[PDB]
DNA sequence: CCCCAGGGACTTGAAGTAATAAGGACGGAGGGCCTCTTTCAACATCGATGCACGGTGGTTAGCCTTGGATTGCCCTCTACCGTGGCCTAAGCGTACTTAGAAGCCCGAGTGACGACTTCACACGGTAGGTGGGCGCGCGAACTGG
DNA sequence: CCAGTTCGCGCGCCCACCTACCGTGTGAAGTCGTCACTCGGGCTTCTAAGTACGCTTAGGCCACGGTAGAGGGCAATCCAAGGCTAACCACCGTGCATCGATGTTGAAAGAGGCCCTCCGTCCTTATTACTTCAAGTCCCTGGGG
């Protein structure tokens, strides 16, 4: 499933960050990085899911989870 | 009529920095989600909302990261980003 | 189960500096966010201040004092100024 | 008894002082609230608000649009040297970024 | 004026672990800066979840999830391992 | 009554429960404390401070010192991945660098 | 006052952070970064101090100046 | 007797790694923190231990660019530091 | 620079749907009262911050010779670009199934609280241990031949 | 390597002063006991989260020839480091004068807990106009000649 993240999706990426050329080892990296990235942020939110006694992640969570990682999140709700 | 290497790039530089719509597939990403999550907990469920606040941060860190990356490839006089830049981005950023 | 926002308060003051200008219910979930989120650090800082100094009160000197660490540049002079003013002709009703 | 009159308008301010007092004391802040220091940070928040919306109304305008959305919030904070700043850790839902492309890059 | 420290606990800590070794004084400061800061990050995130579940008081399921949430790997697993054996312990007198 | 025994004994914690639970009723962190809240929190904390002490205790006995100065406490938490991100953004007076070298800058 | 920051005392600040050789042109520049970095933690143990209506800045109001700037400075009472 | 450029620079890197005392003269830092913080309130006094709080913070934050800039510079492959590198380091770090 | 052209911006004309204006409700502000206490201000007390002066070297400021680092030219080649071909499934419609999110009700197990008490802790004090200045000879990495 | 040397540095020789152990009072931590009340558990219902399963473009995956950016080699030129000197002032140590950190105490300015009253704000609805997509036109920058 990571494979989902597909070149042309890392490439469009790439673009709106200013990147003009692409090298091919790049793709590899990124996917490697996203992997890192994600298992935090879900670690997190999953983690206060348990707390909250729910089954279910919210996007309360989720927020909660980006606020302690010093990635604060706007637009769902808080 | 065939575009020089390069001249499109610029294009696409310009049309995405212009719109605002998530660039990752939705269902991809949702499948990613729930494969990472299963290590956690069984049986994990996401509210729509959810995936949707996932993929928001994801793409702006990741949009973020590429943006620094760009700044060190072209600091040693190159455009090409490469896997050496990734990692120094990220060294330094502390990660 | 009613919810608190601030929506209806976000809308008023853009109708005063823009009132022709409206606002997508996207963009007030981040006005909701952005005032908590402030709201978090004028309140959260004052606090810190408030327990440095043994006092049990938060007053608006340590609001004072936490918006001019929070604030940066002019943002920290004009703030400080409207409260001042505010709170001025609070006091005398 | 006197017609009530709420703080708020007391004060000549648009957000709610009681609701930011209240607020205060079940915020686990402190265990006191003076009476000043609700009217104070209300209109802090309110004037703030201002600001951005004041900025981010114009970018709209510049873009012949009536509506905001995530974007035109985007622009205001980071084509703005003092909220920029501010507002630097922060990332807004569907913002999109600021127009920048490296010198270097340009044909 | 008396200020309060953990001083005579850290220097019985390290006794345990390392009957012939000292600290020095300066040491010692480091520790109650250290002691006072993993003290201040569980508290400030208890609360933060205690908040969010709107729940008004703070029991060991805040301290084990905000153990978890702030300590990295491992040190939250023997850390959550530790305080649960002392509660257990303390329970039971 | 009966001769007065300290919460801490009684979770056999050498650290102060009891001070520990009076910090957290005033500290502004909530309305109510749990009874066990203070007896874990301490428990973690008195874990911790093992941890680092048993490392920076070792890098003092490698350098044939008896007491434990800022410089083992940096080692000791640089040389440890997870002590070294919890203590990430955490200087350390007097405590110096971990010798590092640049591979590229050697002869 | 700035230029008490001599070469040599850059120099060895360099040294520790593993510079093997060093651009002339990084005195000027370090000076300039320090003085910024100066400022601000300054401004914020000087708002503390001002607060407590005290004349002198004590040990504990630059500590925290660094605390919320997230440089938390141990040794000196937190 | 002459050393090769480079040979005593190596050696005062492990000496100044391994030691741990202030690097930058106190008085002359002292009379710049009493000059910076003399622009914002008259007759500032400052405890002792108050200065050398300022100057640890200093001095271990100046380290850690360097640190930061070292890589950037290696990056180029470069062994010299640049304020081209210094510039890089703290755009990246955000500052 | 020109000709030919390939893409995006601009400008109506139809849909449509989210903004939003308008009405009913309740619980959350607001006025009002009596009440507990936090804190301004007064005055008091002494530590420690500022200032000064005389040395006393250690450490800087500046310059000279230098050879190794920088960098610009050059070739070169091979690692991505852009276009095309071609197939897979993501986006969505529509619908169904149902797991648990969320809520209402309840009590008893829980913590706030007060009164009282006592010994764990911190401040003053004492006396040795650890380690730094002084000083030296041993370990060996480096560099001109 | 040969050969010489500079640096690094470990090992003492004291002294000394930094810290471990000791003596004392107390205030806050421990215990008993009362009583208010929070949330874990039982039960219920509706949402939307998952699921299925079809369609239809639309975009991803592969191939392919090429081209320009990345990269290795070379040389010149140039500029920071090693070594030398003269000289500056950072710091030790002492000493004093005096501000303000710091503490205490009175009482009143302030904020609370509770209570009755009112209306501000939220749920709900219906209606737009501003947005949105499609097409058609026009500007304009781009690349081989």
């Amino acid at each position: 499933n990571i494979q989902g993240i597909t070149k042309p999706a890392i490439r469009r990426l790439a673009r709106r960050g200013g990147v003009k050329r692409i090298s091919g080892l790049i793709y590899e990296e990124t996917r490697g990085v996203l992997k890192v990235f994600l298992e935090n942020v879900i670690r997190d939110a999953v983690t206060y899911t348990e707390h909250a006694k729910r089954k279910t992640v919210t996007a309360m969570d989720v927020v909660y989870a980006l606020k302690r990682q010093g990635r604060t999140l706007y637009g769902f709700g808080g | 009529h065939r575009y020089r290497p390069g001249t499109v790039a610029l294009r696409e530089i310009r049309r995405y920095q212009k719109s605002t719509e998530l660039l990752i597939r939705k269902l991809p990403f949702q499948r990613l989600v729930r494969e990472i999550a299963q290590d956690f907990k069984t049986d994990l469920r996401f509210q729509s909302s959810a995936v949707m606040a996932l993929q928001e941060a994801c793409e702006a860190y990741l949009v973020g990261l590429f943006e620094d990356t760009n700044l060190c490839a072209i600091h040693a006089k190159r455009v090409t980003i490469m896997p050496k830049d990734i990692q120094l981005a990220r060294r330094i950023r502390g990660e | 189960s009613r919810k608190e926002s601030y929506s209806i308060y976000v809308y008023k003051v853009l109708k005063q500096v823009h009132p022709d200008t409206g606002i997508s219910s996207k963009a007030m979930g981040i006005m909701n966010s952005f005032v908590n989120d402030i709201f978090e650090r004028i309140a959260g800082e004052a606090s810190r201040l408030a327990h440095y100094n043994k006092r049990s009160t938060i007053t608006s000197r340590e609001i004072q004092t936490a918006v001019r660490l929070l604030l940066p540049g002019e943002l920290a002079k004009h703030a400080v100024s409207e409260g001042t003013k505010a709170v001025t002709k609070y006091t005398s009703a | 008894r006197a017609k009530a009159k709420t703080r708020s308008s007391r004060a000549g301010l648009q957000f709610p002082v009681g609701r930011v007092h209240r607020l205060l004391r079940k915020g686990n802040y402190s265990e006191r609230v003076g009476a000043g220091a609700p009217v104070y940070l209300a209109a802090v928040l309110e004037y703030l608000t201002a600001e951005i919306l004041e900025l981010a109304g114009n970018a709209a305008r510049d873009n012949k649009k009536t509506r905001i959305i995530p974007r035109h919030l985007q622009l205001a904070i980071r084509n703005d040297e003092e909220l920029n700043k501010l507002l630097g850790r922060v990332t807004i839902a569907q913002g999109g970024v600021l127009p920048n492309i490296q010198a270097v890059l340009l044909p």
